[PDB]
C-alpha cells in the first residue's frame, strides 16, 4: 500500500515534494524559524507529513513501476542523481512535475 | 578508554622525551607523542589539523631537530647527570601542579555521569545544519585570509625573520 | 566584505565626501600637498646620496632614498588630502570647490 | 577583622610546629636542588638523594622548632600577663630567633642579631 | 628502553588513567555537599556582616 | 567526561614539559625539546576549547601558534649551533661565563 | 576600500620601507664590483629617515588613525593612549639608531640586517601597542621577542654573545608558552579572547566565591609572562 | 568609572556583528531554507 | 563571543553572549545583568545542567 | 564525519603484521656540515607556506579578492625572504 | 550546477524529517520526564524537567561528549 517513506523514496520524489509542499514546507520552516522548541511546532509538522504522504501515495498509484525503478536505482546509488538519470526522465515522463 | 590508551602512550613517549640518554633517541620519541596527538585530534573531528601536525611538527620541525642533533654527536659525558636527587622536588612541584591544574576544569566544567538508563534517545538532530557541511578546511579558510587576515600577515613577519636570522647565525658562504 | 569607514571621533569640519575614491583623493592634490611630498622626496634623495658616499654606492642609495620618500611623501598627501575631504582636517578650500561644482 | 578562629593554645602551638616543618621540608628541598653533586658523586645516584633527605630533615626540624618555640612563647606571655598587643609576640620572635639560631649558628653575637629581627618582623605586625 | 619495558610502562599508565577517572567521578558526586558547605559559609558571613553593621 | 580527559591529556603533556626543564640541568637540548612539550600542549588546548564551545577562535591561534613554534625552534637551533661552533662542546660549564 | 587602510598608514609604511632596505642591502652587499661594500652605515641612516618619516604620518594623522575602527575592531584598536605611546616608541627607536654609528664604522659591524631587525622588531611593538585580543597581543609579542633574540646573538663569534642568546632564548620561550596557557586557559573559561568581551565577562564578579579557577589562573600564568617581560623580580635573572 | 562598558568606544561588537550576520559561517541554519 | 561556529553556523551560545552584551551595553550595574551572563556561562559549560542530572544519578543510586 | 578513518589504522596494524612476518621469518632457518641545518630551515618555512596554502585553495570561492590580494602579500613578504636567502647564496650547494 | 540539484533535493524534504525528528524527540522526552517524576519521588523541593536557563528559551540537552556528530 503506502510506500516506505525512506530515505530513497524521499530523495527520489523531493522535486515532486518541492512542486507541491511548498506552502506547508514554508510555513514549517518560518516557525523553526521562530521556535526551535520541538513541542512547539508539530501542527505545522502534521501538515507538512500529512500533505508529503498524500503525494508519495499519488505518485505511487500513477507510476507504480516507474516509481519503483527509480527508487530502487536511487537507493542502489545511495541517492545519487547522475547515476539514475534514464528511470528518472522514465519517471517524469508518467508522472509530470507539473 | 580509547582516550586512556592514547594518554598513556603520550604519557610514557613524553617521559621517554624528557629522561632518554641520548637525543637523537628523544627526538625521536617527541615524534611518538606528535602522532599520539594527532590521533586525538581525529577523535575531535579535527581532521585538518591532524594532518598539519604530522605535515609541520613531525615533516618539518622534528627533521630540523634531528638532523642537528645527529650532526652534534654528543657524548654522553656531556649531558648526563644522576636524577635520583630531582625525585622529591619534582614531587612537591608535579604534585602542586597536579592537584591544581588537572582538576581546574571540574568546578567550571562538572562531568556527566554517566547513567544505567540510554541517554542516547534524548539526542536531538537539527537537519538544516547538515543540507551543506563544511570541512574543518573551509571553516577555516574562510577566516583566515578576510576577517583575521592581519594576524595572517604577522604570521608571515614571523616566518621572515626566522629566514634572516637563520642566515645571519650561521652563514660561512665557501 | 563588509565595509564600514565610520570614525570612532567624528570630522570637525564639513564633510565633502564620506568614503573619497582614489583618483579623486589624488586630483584633489593641493600646492602644499605637492610641496609637502616634494620636500619629503628631497630629503629622502639628500640622505641617500650622503650616506652612501663611504661605501661608493652613492647613485644606487640616492635612488633608494628617493623610492622611499616618494611612497612616505604620496601617502602623507594623500593622507592630507583625504582627511581634508572627509572634514576631519581644516578643508576650507574643498569647502568652497564643493559649494560652486 | 579577626573574629574567624576557635584557638586553642596548645592547638596553636602543634600547628606552629607543623607549619614550621611543612615550610622546612619545601626550604631544604629548594636548597638541595639549588646546589651542584660533589665530583665524586656524579656517576652514583643514591648519596644524592641521601643528602638531599638529610637537608630536607635538618631544615625542617629548624623550621619546626623556630615556628613551635615562637608561638609557644608568644601565648605563654600572653597568658601569664594577660594582655595582647605587639610585645607579646616580640618576646616570642627574639626566643626562637636566639635559641633556635643561635644553636645552629653555634655563635652568640648571631642568637641577639636573629632574636633582634624577629622581633622587628613580629613588630611590624 | 627494552620493548618490554615501553609495554610495561604503557600498562602502568593505562592504570593510572582509570584511576585518575575514578577520582573524576568522586569529585563529581561531591558537588552538592561542596555547594551546601558554600552556602552555609555564605550564610554566616552574610550574618556576621549584618550584625557588625547594626552598630 | 569526555571534556575533562582532553583537558588533562595536553596537562600531562605541559607538566612533562615542566619536568623536561626540572631534570635537565646539564642538557640544554632536552630544555628546548620540553619548551616545544609546553608549546604542543597550549596548541591542544586552543583546539580543545574551540570545539567545547563551538568556537573558530581556538582553530585560528591555534595554526598561528604552530608558525611562532617553528620559527622559535629554527633561530633557537640556529644559536644552540653557534653555540657548540664557538665553544665545540654543548656541555653546560662552557655557558656560565656570564654571571654575577 | 582604500581609505579603510588610513588607520595602518604608519605600519604599513615602516614595513615597507624595511623590506626596501632589505633588498638594498643584500643587492649591494654582496656586489664584486662594488667590492663587498660595508652597509650598516648606510641602511642604519636609511631606517633612521625611514623611522622620522613613520613618526611624521603617524603624529600628523591622529584622527585618521581611528577610522574605520568597526572593520578594524577585530584587529586591534587606535586610540589617544595607543598614539602617545607608539610617537614614544618610535623616538626612542630614532635615538638608539642614532647612537649606532661610531660602532657600526669602528668596531666594523658590517652586517645590515641588523638594522632590519630593529626595524622588524619596532613593527611588532608598535602592533604590540594596538593589540586588543590575546592572539594579537602574543603574535606581536613573539614577532618581537623573535627579533630581539637574533639581535643579541649578532656576535656570532664571542662567547658572551653567543650565551646572551642561548640563555635568551631559552628563558623567553619559556615565559612565552607559561603566558599562551594562560591564554588558553582564559578563552577556555571565557569563550573570549577580544578585550572588551574580557571585560564585561569579567566586570562585576571578580572573586564573587564561585570564581573561576580557569580565568583566576589564566590571569596569573599572563602575569607571569609580562613580568618576565618588565624583569621583574623573581622572573629577572635573564635581564 | 561608572558602566565604562557601555561607552560606545566599548559596544564595538554591537555595531560591527550586525553587518556580518548574512555571512556564510555565522548564519543560522534555518536562514538558508527561507532565504 | 564570536560567533564563528566550528561546523559553518551561528556558534551555539552566540545569541546568549549577544543578549548579555546587550544588556551590559546599557545597564550601569552589572548586577542587572547577571542572569543574561549566567545563561551564557551555563551555555558555555552546562555546569548546572550536568549537576542537576547527577542529583538524579544520586538518588538513583541511593533508591538501589 | 571521521568514519573513513577506521580502515586506514586497521591497514596500518596489517600492514604492520606483514612487516613483522617478512622481516622474522630469516630469523628461523663529527663533522658538521651548515648546509643541512639551512636546508632544513627553508623547507620548515616552504612547508608551513603549503600548509597555508591548503585552505586558501579550498576557500578561493568564498574569499574572493580580498582573499586572493591577502595571500598575495603573505606570499610577498615569504619571497622577499626567499630572494636574501637566494643572493647570500644558501641556495648553492658548491 | 550538480552539486545545487542535490542541495535543493535536501532541502524539499527537511522538513518531513524534521517534524518526524521533532514528534521522536517530544515522544522520548515525555518519558525522560516520567522517569524523573518517578525517580525523584520523594526529593523534596524538586521540579521535574527545570529549565537551568534564566530566559527559558529551549535548548537540547547536553550529552557530555565534545564532538559526537563526526563519528
Ligand atoms: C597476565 C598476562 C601475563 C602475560 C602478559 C605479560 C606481559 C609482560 C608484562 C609487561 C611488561 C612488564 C615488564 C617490563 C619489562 C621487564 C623485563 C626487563 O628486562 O626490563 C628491564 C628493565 C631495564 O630497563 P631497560 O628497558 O633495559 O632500559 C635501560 C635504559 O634505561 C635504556 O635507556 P633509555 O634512554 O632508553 O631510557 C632512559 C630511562 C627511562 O626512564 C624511565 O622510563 C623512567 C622510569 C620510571 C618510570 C616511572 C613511571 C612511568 C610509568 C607511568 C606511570 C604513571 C605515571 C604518572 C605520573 C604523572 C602523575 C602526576 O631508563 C630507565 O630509567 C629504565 C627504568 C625502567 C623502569 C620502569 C618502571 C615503570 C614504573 C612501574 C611502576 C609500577 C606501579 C604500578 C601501578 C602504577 C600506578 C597506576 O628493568 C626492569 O625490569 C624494569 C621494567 C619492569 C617494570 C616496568 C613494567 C611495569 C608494568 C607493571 C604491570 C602493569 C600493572 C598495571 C596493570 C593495569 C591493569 C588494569
Ligand atoms: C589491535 C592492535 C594490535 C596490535 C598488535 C601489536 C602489539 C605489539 C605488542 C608488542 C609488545 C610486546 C613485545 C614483546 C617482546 C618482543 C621481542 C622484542 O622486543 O624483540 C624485538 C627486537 C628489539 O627488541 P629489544 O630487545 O627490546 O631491544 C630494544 C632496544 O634495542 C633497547 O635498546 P635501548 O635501551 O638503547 O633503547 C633505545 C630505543 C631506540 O630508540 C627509539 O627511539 C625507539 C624508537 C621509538 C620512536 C621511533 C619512531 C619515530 C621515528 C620516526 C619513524 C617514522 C615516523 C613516520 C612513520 C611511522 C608513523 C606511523 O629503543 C626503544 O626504546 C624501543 C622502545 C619501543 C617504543 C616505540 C614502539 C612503541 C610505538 C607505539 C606503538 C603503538 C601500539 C602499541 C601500543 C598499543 C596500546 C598498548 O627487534 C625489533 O624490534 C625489530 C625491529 C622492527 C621494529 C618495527 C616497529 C615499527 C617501526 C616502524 C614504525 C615506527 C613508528 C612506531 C608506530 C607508530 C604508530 C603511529
Ligand atoms: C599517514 C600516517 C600514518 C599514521 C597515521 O597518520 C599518519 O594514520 C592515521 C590513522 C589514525 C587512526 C585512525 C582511526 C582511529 C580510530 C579512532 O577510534 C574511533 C573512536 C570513536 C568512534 O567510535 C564509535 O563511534 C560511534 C559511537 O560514538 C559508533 O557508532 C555507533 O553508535 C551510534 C550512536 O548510537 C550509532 O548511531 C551508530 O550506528 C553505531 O555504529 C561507531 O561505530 C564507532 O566507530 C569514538 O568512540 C568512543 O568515544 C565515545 C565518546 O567519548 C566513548 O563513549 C564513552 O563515553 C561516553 C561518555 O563520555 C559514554 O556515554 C559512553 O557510554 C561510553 O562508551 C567511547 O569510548 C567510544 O564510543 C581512534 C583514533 C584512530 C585509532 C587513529 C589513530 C591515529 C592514526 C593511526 C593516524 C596516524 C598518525
Ligand atoms: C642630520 C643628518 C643629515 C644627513 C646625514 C648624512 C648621512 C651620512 C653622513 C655622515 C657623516 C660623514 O659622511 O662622515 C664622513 C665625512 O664627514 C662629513 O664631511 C659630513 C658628511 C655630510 C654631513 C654634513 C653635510 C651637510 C649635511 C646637511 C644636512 C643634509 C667621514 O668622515 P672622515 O673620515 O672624512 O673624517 C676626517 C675628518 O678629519 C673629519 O674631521
Ligand atoms: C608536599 C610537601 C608539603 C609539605 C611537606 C611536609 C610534610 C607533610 C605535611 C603536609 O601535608 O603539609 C602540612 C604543612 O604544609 C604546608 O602547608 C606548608 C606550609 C606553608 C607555609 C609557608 C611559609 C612561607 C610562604 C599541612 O598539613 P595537613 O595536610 O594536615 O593540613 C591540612 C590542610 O587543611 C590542607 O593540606
Ligand atoms: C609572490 C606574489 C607577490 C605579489 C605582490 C603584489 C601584491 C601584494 C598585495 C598588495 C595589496 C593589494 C594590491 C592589489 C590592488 C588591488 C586590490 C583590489 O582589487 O581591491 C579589492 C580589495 O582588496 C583588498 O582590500 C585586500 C588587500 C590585501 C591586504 C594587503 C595588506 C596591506 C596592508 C595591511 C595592513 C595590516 C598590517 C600588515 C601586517 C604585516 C576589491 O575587493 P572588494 O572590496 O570589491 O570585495 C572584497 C572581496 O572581493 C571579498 O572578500
Ligand atoms: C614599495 C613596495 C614594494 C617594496 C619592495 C620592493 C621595492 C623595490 C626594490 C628597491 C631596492 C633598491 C633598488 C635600488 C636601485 C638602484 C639602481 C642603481 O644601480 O642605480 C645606479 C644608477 C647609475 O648611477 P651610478 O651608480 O653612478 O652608475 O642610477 C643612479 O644612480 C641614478 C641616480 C639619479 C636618481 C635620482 C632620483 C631618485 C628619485 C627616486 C627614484
Ligand atoms: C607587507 C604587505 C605587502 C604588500 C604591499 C602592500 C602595499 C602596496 C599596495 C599597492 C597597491 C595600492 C593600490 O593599487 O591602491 C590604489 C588603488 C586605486 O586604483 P586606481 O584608481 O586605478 O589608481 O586603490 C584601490 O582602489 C585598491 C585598494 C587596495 C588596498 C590598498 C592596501 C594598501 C594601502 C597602502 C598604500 C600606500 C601608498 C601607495 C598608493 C599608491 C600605489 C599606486
Amino acid at each position: 500500500g503506502n510506500p516506505i517513506p525512506t530515505s530513497a523514496v524521499l530523495t527520489a520524489s523531493a522535486k515532486h515534494i518541492g512542486m507541491r509542499c511548498m506552502p506547508e514546507n514554508v510555513a514549517f520552516l518560518k516557525c523553526k524559524k521562530n521556535d526551535p522548541n520541538p513541542e512547539k511546532c508539530l501542527d505545522k509538522g502534521r501538515d507538512v507529513t500529512r500533505c508529503v504522504l498524500g503525494l508519495l501515495k499519488d505518485l505511487h498509484q500513477k507510476c507504480q513501476k516507474e516509481m519503483d525503478d527509480y527508487v530502487g536505482c536511487m537507493y542502489y546509488y545511495t541517492n545519487e542523481f547522475d547515476l539514475c538519470r534514464k528511470e528518472q526522465e522514465a519517471f517524469e515522463k508518467v508522472c509530470p512535475l507539473k | 578508554m580509547i582516550l586512556s590508551v592514547l594518554s598513556s602512550l603520550a604519557l610514557v613517549s613524553g617521559l621517554m622525551v624528557v629522561r632518554a640518554k641520548n637525543p637523537v633517541h628523544s627526538v625521536l620519541f617527541f615524534i611518538l607523542v606528535f602522532c599520539d596527538t594527532s590521533g586525538l585530534l581525529l577523535l575531535l573531528g579535527l581532521d585538518f589539523f591532524a594532518m598539519i601536525f604530522l605535515v609541520v611538527y613531525i615533516g618539518a620541525i622534528a627533521v630540523l631537530f634531528l638532523f642537528v642533533v645527529m650532526m652534534f654527536h654528543i657524548q654522553i659525558a656531556e649531558i648526563h647527570e644522576e636524577v635520583l636527587r630531582y625525585l622529591p622536588v619534582s614531587g612537591i612541584i608535579g604534585l602542586i601542579f597536579w592537584w591544581e591544574m588537572f582538576f581546574i576544569l571540574d568546578n567550571e566544567s562538572i562531568p556527566l555521569l554517566p547513567t544505567q538508563r540510554n541517554t542516547t534517545s534524548l539526542r536531538y538532530t537539527v537537519y538544516a545544519g547538515k543540507v551543506r557541511s563544511w570541512t574543518n578546511l573551509e571553516t577555516l579558510g574562510n577566516l583566515l585570509y578576510t576577517y583575521y587576515f592581519v594576524w595572517f600577515l604577522v604570521s608571515s613577519l614571523i616566518l621572515l625573520v626566522a629566514m634572516i636570522g637563520a642566515i645571519v647565525l650561521t652563514m660561512h658562504r665557501t | 566584505m563588509n565595509t564600514d569607514i565610520t570614525a570612532l571621533e567624528k570630522a570637525q569640519y564639513p564633510v565633502v565626501d564620506r568614503n573619497p575614491a582614489f583618483t579623486k583623493v589624488v586630483g584633489n592634490f593641493s600646492t602644499l600637498d605637492y610641496l609637502r611630498f616634494s620636500t619629503i622626496t628631497g630629503i629622502s634623495v639628500t640622505v641617500g646620496y650622503l650616506s652612501g658616499i663611504k661605501p661608493g654606492i652613492k647613485g644606487p642609495s640616492m635612488v633608494t632614498g628617493g623610492l622611499i620618500g616618494l611612497m612616505g611623501g604620496f601617502m602623507y598627501a594623500y593622507q592630507n588630502s583625504a582627511g581634508r575631504l572627509m572634514g576631519f582636517f581644516p578643508n576650507d578650500g574643498e569647502v568652497a570647490s564643493y559649494q560652486k561644482r | 577583622r579577626y573574629l574567624e578562629e576557635e584557638d586553642g593554645p596548645l592547638m596553636k602551638t602543634i600547628k606552629g610546629s607543623i607549619t614550621g616543618f611543612g615550610a622546612g621540608t619545601i626550604y631544604g628541598t629548594i636548597l638541595a636542588t639549588w646546589k651542584d653533586v660533589p665530583r665524586v658523586e656524579r656517576n652514583v645516584a643514591l648519596p644524592g638523594l641521601i643528602r638531599t633527605l638529610k637537608m630536607m630533615g635538618t631544615h625542617g626540624l629548624t623550621f619546626a622548632a623556630i615556628g613551635g618555640v615562637y608561638i609557644g612563647v608568644e601565648q605563654l606571655v600572653q597568658n601569664f600577663r594577660s594582655k595582647r598587643d605587639f610585645y607579646n609576640g616580640a618576646i616570642g620572635g627574639f626566643v626562637a630567633g636566639a635559641s633556635v639560631l643561635g644553636y645552629r649558628a653555634r655563635s652568640i653575637p648571631t642568637a641577639i642579631a636573629a632574636g633582634a629581627t624577629l622581633a622587628v618582623t613580629s613588630a611590624l605586625i | 628502553v627494552k620493548v618490554l619495558t615501553y609495554f610495561g610502562m604503557t600498562l602502568a599508565a593505562f592504570a593510572f588513567w582509570q584511576s585518575m577517572d575514578k577520582v573524576h567521578v568522586w569529585i563529581a558526586l561531591h558537588q552538592d555537599e561542596k555547594q551546601e558547605r558554600m552556602e552555609k559559609e555564605a550564610e554566616v558571613r552574610r550574618v556576621r556582616a549584618e550584625l557588625l553593621r547594626k552598630a | 567526561m569526555d571534556l575533562i580527559k582532553y583537558f588533562t591529556f595536553s596537562m600531562i603533556i605541559f607538566i612533562l614539559g615542566i619536568w623536561g626543564i626540572l631534570l635537565n640541568r646539564r642538557n640544554i637540548l632536552i630544555m628546548l625539546m620540553s619548551i616545544e612539550l609546553m608549546l604542543l600542549a597550549v596548541n591542544l588546548n586552543f583546539l580543545v576549547f574551540s570545539v567545547s564551545l563551538d568556537d573558530m577562535m581556538g582553530q585560528v591561534f591555534a595554526l598561528l601558534v604552530l608558525t611562532v613554534a617553528a620559527a622559535e625552534s629554527a633561530i633557537g637551533l640556529a644559536i644552540f649551533v653557534i653555540t657548540f661552533r664557538v665553544r665545540g662542546t654543548i656541555a653546560v660549564e662552557f655557558i656560565n661565563s656570564i654571571q654575577g | 576600500m582604500f581609505n579603510l587602510f588610513l588607520a595602518v598608514f604608519p605600519e604599513i609604511f615602516i614595513i615597507n620601507a624595511t623590506f626596501i632596505l632589505l633588498i638594498h642591502g643584500v643587492v649591494f652587499s654582496t656586489s664584486k664590483k662594488y667590492d663587498y661594500p660595508p652597509l650598516a652605515s648606510n641602511v642604519g641612516w636609511l631606517g633612521l629617515l625611514s623611522v622620522l618619516i613613520t613618526l611624521l604620518l603617524l603624529a600628523a594623522g591622529a584622527p585618521l588613525l581611528t577610522i574605520a575602527h568597526l572593520f578594524w575592531n577585530n584587529l586591534f584598536r587606535r586610540d589617544n593612549f595607543t598614539y602617545f605611546c607608539q610617537i614614544f616608541l618610535l623616538l626612542s627607536t630614532a635615538g638608539t639608531i642614532s647612537m649606532c654609528f661610531d660602532f657600526f664604522d669602528q668596531e666594523r659591524f658590517d652586517a645590515f640586517e641588523f638594522i632590519v631587525l630593529i626595524l622588524l622588531s619596532t613593527c611588532g611593538m608598535l602592533f604590540m601597542i594596538s593589540a586588543y585580543d590575546l592572539i594579537a597581543m602574543y603574535l606581536a609579542i613573539e614577532l618581537q621577542s623573535l627579533c630581539f633574540y637574533v639581535i643579541a646573538a649578532s656576535k656570532r663569534k664571542s662567547e658572551f654573545s653567543t650565551e646572551a642568546g642561548l640563555k635568551y632564548l631559552i628563558l623567553g620561550a619559556f615565559s612565552s608558552g607559561i603566558l599562551l596557557f594562560g591564554c588558553s586557559m582564559i578563552y577556555g573559561s571565557t569563550g573570549a579572547t577580544h578585550f572588551d568581551q574580557l571585560a564585561k565577562i569579567l566586570t562585576g564578579y571578580e572573586i564573587t566565591g564561585a570564581r573561576s579557577s580557569g580565568i583566576f589562573m589564566g590571569i596569573l600564568f599572563i602575569a607571569v609572562g609580562f613580568l618576565f617581560k618588565i624583569t621583574a623580580v623573581p622572573f629577572h635573572m635573564w635581564a | 568609572p561608572y558602566g565604562f562598558w557601555t561607552f560606545e568606544r566599548h559596544n564595538a561588537q554591537l555595531r560591527w556583528d550586525p553587518q556580518i550576520s548574512q555571512v556564510a559561517g555565522r548564519r543560522d541554519p534555518y536562514d538558508d531554507l527561507l532565504e | 563571543a564570536s560567533g564563528w561556529g566550528i561546523t559553518g553556523n551561528k556558534g551555539r551560545c552566540y545569541d546568549f553572549w549577544m543578549d548579555f552584551s546587550e544588556c551590559m551595553s546599557h545597564c550601569r550595574e552589572p548586577k542587572d545583568c547577571t542572569l543574561l551572563r549566567e545563561d551564557y556561562l551555563e551555555c558555555l559549560h552546562h555546569s548546572k545542567e550536568f549537576q542537576r542530572r547527577n542529583r538524579i544519578y544520586k538518588e538513583e543510586q541511593r533508591k538501589l | 564525519m571521521m568514519l573513513e578513518f577506521a580502515p586506514i589504522f586497521i591497514y596500518l596494524v596489517i600492514s604492520l603484521l606483514v612487516s613483522l612476518i617478512l622481516l622474522g621469518v630469516p630469523f628461523l632457518f663529527s663533522r658538521f656540515d651548515i648546509r643541512f641545518y639551512l636546508v632544513s630551515i627553508l623547507f620548515l618555512i616552504f612547508d608551513l607556506e603549503v600548509t597555508f596554502f591548503f585552505p586558501w585553495a579550498v576557500s578561493l570561492n568564498k574569499i574572493d579578492l580580498f582573499g586572493f590580494w591577502s595571500m598575495m602579500a603573505f606570499l610577498f613578504i615569504l619571497t622577499i625572504g626567499f630572494l636574501y636567502e637566494w643572493k647570500r647564496g644558501a641556495l648553492d650547494w658548491e | 550546477a550538480l552539486k545545487e540539484e542535490k542541495y535543493a533535493a535536501r532541502r524539499t524534504i527537511l522538513p518531513i524529517l524534521q517534524a518526524e525528528e521533532d514528534e521522536r524527540f517530544v515522544s522520548e522526552w515525555k518519558k525522560y520526564l516520567e522517569y524523573e517524576a518517578d525517580v525523584m519521588k520523594d526529593v523534596p523541593g524538586w521540579k521535574v524537567g527545570e529549565n537551568v536557563y534564566n530566559s527559558g528559551r529551549w535548548m537540547p540537552p547536553a550529552t557530555g561528549e565534545l564532538r559526537p556528530d563526526v563519528w
